[PDB]
RNA sequence: GACCAGGCCCGGGCGACUGUUUACCAAAAACACAGGUCUCCGCAAAGUCGUAAGACCAUGUAUGGGGGCUGACGCCUGCC
RNA sequence: CAGGGCCUAAGAUCAGGCCGAAAGGCGUAGUCGAUGGACAACAGGUGAAUAUUCCUGUACUACCCCUUGUUGGUCCCGAGGGACGGAGGAGGCUAGGUUAGCCGAAAGAUGGUUAUCGGUUCAAGGACGCAAGGUGACCCUGUUUUUCAGGGUAAGAAGGGGUAGAGAAAAUGCCUCGAGCCAAUGUUCGAGUACCAGGCGCUACGGCGCUGAAGUAACCGAUGCCAUACUCCCAGGAAAAGCUCGAACGACCUUCAACAAAAGGGUACCUGUACCCGAAACCGACACAGGUAGGUAGGUAGAGAAUACCUAGGGGCGCGA
RNA sequence: GUGAAACUAAGUGGAGGUCCGAACCGACUGAUGUUGAAGAAUCAGCGGAUGAGUUGUGGUUAGGGGUGAAAUGCCACUCG
């Protein structure tokens, strides 16, 4: 069997399909949620993925 | 012949249960995809001829259908009645005589029949007793109604102009097709269904304590609780088209 | 006459027979290349496994 | 009329060739060369780039991201143009 | 001849049985089950979720769809 | 090669439309959405880090140009098809394995012995074609009906083809011609002036350089192909595009414009490509006695993917005495 | 075997919520381990293993709730 540990490996389309920035404005309250992390100065407002490339480093 | 591109394809997926998702008709889930059959209830062609070359299983039914063709190019399916002999001709319309197998309205025919797929008002597809081997009977006719007693004894004026197959419905010996197996319930997108002793307070109002519980309430009630026994739900005034309940 | 339309539909028969083994050999290819079963070369190297 | 994909400023999108010791290589083995490009670029648009402002029939354009962000790009000419040749014109 | 590779019988209680159940002290005699019975429902059905529109029921039609209890099978199920 | 430039499922978002303090809820067209459907590359070499991607060989897709015909063509529409279940065992073979033949080497300080040790490899694709496999309709004769021997039918297969109805295709009904058909496997080309045992010359002793023999047969036998092939059962087994066929109606362009081919050349869209992936690199806070979908399945003993020991390949488990 | 039935040798067949047992899924007993190698495991056996199976990927129901073969179980080591 498994353990009690919640995080696997999920393709992170899928975790941009419910976490990213798309279903993250298609509310009022996700960008209600974007207005508290805009207005507290987070750099990554979003925990997101690239359709076309990984990473720039 | 399978595929024969009047399965029709695209369905809701399975049985379903969600309305928004949440439970909302229980015990459902499982078994095969089950593609439907779209049959042929209000028959739209009227006097002309139509053999019957296949006798299908539905799943979607308890009863069997069959595939019928026509003079003219087309394929359709309906329901068989019992007595549906391979290659026999079925044909609806105003003035055909009454054979085991075709269709008609309600005015034109003698009382005292046995018919399956009747129609409640005009220009629906197919309401009542089309079950395998719900048969409804005729009484009298009158101006613009006529009282027929449908498989639940229960009789009831309806429209007379009304479309009707006239014919007792087949597939009877599903009353004795034991499902004996004891996990093919499972296999009909049928979940076990718990009950209401063994539930917690929560959620049946029948949750108990110590034991096997007695069932505590003045009367058994459902999980939401209304009385589930006895009291009619029913609205007090819809149409007042029913006879008698006879019931 | 006849032996030309029994030619004419034997030729129909060579075309539709290459166009048909065709379809089929490519399709057997993508099945084997869906599995992660098809170059020979990773197959007559792992013929020891 | 014929659009490309992207309107990407034609003048710049070449940045600079490669000095490495593998890039030699591949001038003297492959008679191809090095050069870096930004992310927004093809191989029609850089492919168009070269038969112009150098004068060389180009015979494949293999491109590659790089991690650090910039595009690198082998450039493989014709048999007809040596890339030694054509590499010690402009510093190679 | 190594590794590997059924211990069995005689009684009784419960649950017919294969399954499911308290992830991390309870796998059970508990739940489910096939089967039985009561009861509601004639389609603009009942029932369920939602202020509503509406959706599941169901692209199905009482040999079907809910809900209560009991739990295969055999004998029955008394009185108020 | 894997996704996007193609298509849809569950599902999501839903123009208008209905509803609702607000936010929004329901819902149709439409559009996204692979875990699916459609579509074209394999072998050898290179290489501190890349290989179906780079080099060389043979290919295949999708358009243009070059030659013959056509005046209509494209899209929307009508249709076929895509197109699908589980279980079962029997065939025909390939992949692998063993043995034999062939070729090269071998004295491995032991009583004898060569009985020993290594190779015996080749893909995609292009052509030709299939039986003792399955399928091909009915009856008699011989045999266990069966594999086959023999006669008749004018439809009785894969398939084509005519019509008839409002009937272009299709579907349905009627008539006619066809004894064959289907697919793995197979021979040749690709394919040897490749690969390969060995010896030959220097070691930065890490390998490079020249030359190169045989490269066949049989027995087993797949969980891989035929194969969505048959048989049985109920619990009855996705959709759309690509593809093929086609009249009317509807939008656009028309002659060196459009369409269909036959050889021959030209052209080749974005992203992923390292590395770990039965894990020290992922998930368990750890370089954690745990977990992680899928593919390849060698020898002997064994029914076997258990087990015991081993080839390939990889380790000796990061405190020792 | 009788004019047909009812029924039985014998083959053929491969059904099963069949049996033994691997992968896989699960956790019955015992020992270890309790500042554990591990906030639930190791070792030795154990139950199912063609199904009411298991699992990957993409989804669905969200807290006056969901879901529950029903344990107050589970809903990110947290759930009256």
């Amino acid at each position: 069997a498994a353990l009690c540990l919640t995080k696997r490996s999920r393709s992170r389309k899928s975790l941009a399909r419910t976490h990213g920035f798309r279903l993250r404005m298609s509310t009022t309250s996700g960008r209600a949620l974007l207005k508290r992390r805009r207005a507290k100065g987070r750099k990554i407002l979003c925990t997101k993925t690239n359709p076309s490339s990984g990473k720039r480093a | 012949n399978p595929r024969n591109n009047l399965i029709s394809g695209q369905r809701r997926c399975g049985k379903g249960r969600n309305a928004r998702g949440i439970i909302t008709a229980r015990h459902r889930g499982g078994g095969h995809k089950r593609l439907y059959r779209k049959i042929d209830f209000r028959r739209n062609e009227k006097d002309i001829y139509g053999k019957i070359v296949t006798i299908e299983y539905d799943p979607n039914r308890n009863a069997y259908i069959c595939l019928i063709h026509y003079g003219d190019g087309e394929k359709r399916y309906i329901l068989h009645p019992r007595g549906a002999i391979i290659g026999d001709t079925i044909v609806s319309g105003t003035e055909v005589p009454i054979k085991m197998g075709n269709a008609l309205p309600l005015t034109d025919m003698p009382l005292g029949t046995a018919i399956h797929n009747i129609e409640i008002t005009l220009g629906r597809g197919g309401q009542l007793a089309r079950a395998a081997g719900a048969v409804a009977k005729l009484i009298a006719k009158e101006g613009k109604s006529a009282t027929l007693k449908l498989p639940s004894g229960e009789v009831r004026l309806i429209s007379k102009n009304c479309s009707a197959t006239v014919g007792q419905v087949g597939n009877v010996g599903v009353n004795q097709k034991r499902l004996g197996r004891a996990g093919s319930k499972r296999w009909l997108g049928k979940r076990p269904v718990v009950r209401g002793v063994v539930m917690n307070p929560v959620d049946h109002p029948h949750g108990g304590g110590e034991g096997r519980a007695p069932i505590g309430r003045k009367s058994p009630t459902t999980p939401w609780g209304y009385p589930a026994l006895g009291r009619r739900s029913r609205k007090r005034n819809k149409y007042s088209d029913n006879f008698i309940i006879r019931r | 006459s006849k032996l030309q339309l029994k030619l004419e539909q034997k030729m129909k028969m060579k075309m539709a027979k290459k166009i048909r083994l065709r379809r089929n050999r490519l399709m057997r290819k993508r099945k084997l290349r869906k599995r992660g079963a098809w170059p020979p070369s990773k197959m007559k190297k792992l013929k020891n496994v | 009329l014929k659009y490309p994909r992207r309107i990407l400023d034609v003048y710049q999108i070449l940045q600079s060739p490669i000095i490495t010791e593998a890039a030699i290589k591949n001038i003297a083995d492959e008679n191809s060369l090095l050069f870096t490009v930004d992310v927004r670029a093809d191989k029609k648009m850089i492919r168009e780039a070269i038969s112009n402002f150098f004068g060389v029939k180009v015979r494949k354009v293999n491109t590659l991201i790089r991690p650090d962000g910039t595009k690198k790009a082998y450039i493989m000419l014709n048999k007809e143009y040596n890339a030694s040749e054509l590499a010690k014109k402009i510093g190679i």
